[PDB]
């Protein structure tokens, strides 16, 4: 680990994850129901720290889209946030992965997708990596 | 460590970050912020000549081409030729500079005043009407 600074003088902890994301190497993981709130996700993003909007409190693509639109409205220009999905419920993935692909096609600031409670198979992970077009893919192995 | 109630996420994460920064500065810099390297912008780095003329061919490697156009020093040119996405009104889209400067046979890019970021100019020329 090292230290770096920008023109504004803000000191960043130069570390591989921080170098990739352009932000400090600290993140708020997807938490049902904590990160479900669009307000908390927007507040963390405005604070300048990675955060995952957890899908656990959303049971429909329309609901998650409304939450994502609320987060986008609440955050500043150029800001970004991730989305967290649980692998144990196939319904969650079936309504979420197409939604993430569609929102990324529209150009939504979905920096990354985190998969918790299970590691996707090689084929599923490849499909996510290719189709979603995210900056990086988070996986929570156990 | 979960003691103080209603501390904003900004305050908590900034406290952790400044703790890490202070400890790193004390240990591997000696409590001197001047030792910290400075870059124009910090981010977008994947985990994996004042006057220059570059030519794109069929077999030219796109990543090497974009690295050469970006240059070594971190600046707006670096961001333009390596940043994968640009920011729309509030949305993220592919980088038009990269899409335009995608290498192909016949493209010649002349970079002038590359050392000076303020005065740096990149001119891409292609065969037009022969």
């Amino acid at each position: 680990p090292k230290l770096i600074k920008n023109k504004s003088g803000k000191i960043f902890v130069e570390t591989k994850f921080s170098k990739l994301i352009g932000r400090p190497p600290l993140l708020v993981p997807g938490m049902t129901p904590c990160t479900v709130s669009p307000d908390f996700v927007a507040a963390t993003t405005n604070a300048g720290y990675t955060i995952e909007l957890a899908g656990g409190g959303y049971f429909s693509a329309a609901g998650m889209t409304a939450a994502i639109d609320s987060v986008v409205s609440q955050i500043e220009k150029g800001s970004t946030f991730g989305i967290n999905l649980i692998y144990v419920n196939p319904f969650m993935l079936q309504w979420g992965i197409p939604l993430i692909k569609e929102l990324r096609s529209k150009g939504y600031p979905i920096q990354f997708l985190t998969i918790g409670a299970g590691v996707p198979s090689l084929e599923v992970a490849s499909e996510y990596i290719e189709t979603l077009g995210l900056k990086y893919l988070g996986l929570k192995p156990g | 460590f979960t003691k103080v109630i209603d501390e904003p996420i900004k305050s908590i994460m900034d406290g952790i970050h400044d703790g890490h920064i202070k400890k790193l500065l004390h240990q591997y810099y000696g409590d001197d912020e001047s030792k910290i390297p400075a870059v124009e912008y910090f981010g977008g780095e994947s985990p994996v000549e004042d006057s220059a003329v570059f030519k794109a061919t069929s077999s030219t490697d796109e990543e090497s081409w974009f690295k050469a156009l970006a240059g070594s020093e971190i600046n707006w040119r670096h961001a333009s030729f390596l940043c994968s996405f640009i920011t729309q009104d509030k949305m993220f889209v592919s980088n038009p500079i990269r899409k335009v400067f995608k290498p192909s046979q016949g493209m010649v890019v002349e970079i002038s005043n590359g050392n000076t970021s303020s005065k740096t100019v990149v001119t891409l020329s292609e065969p037009v009407q022969g």
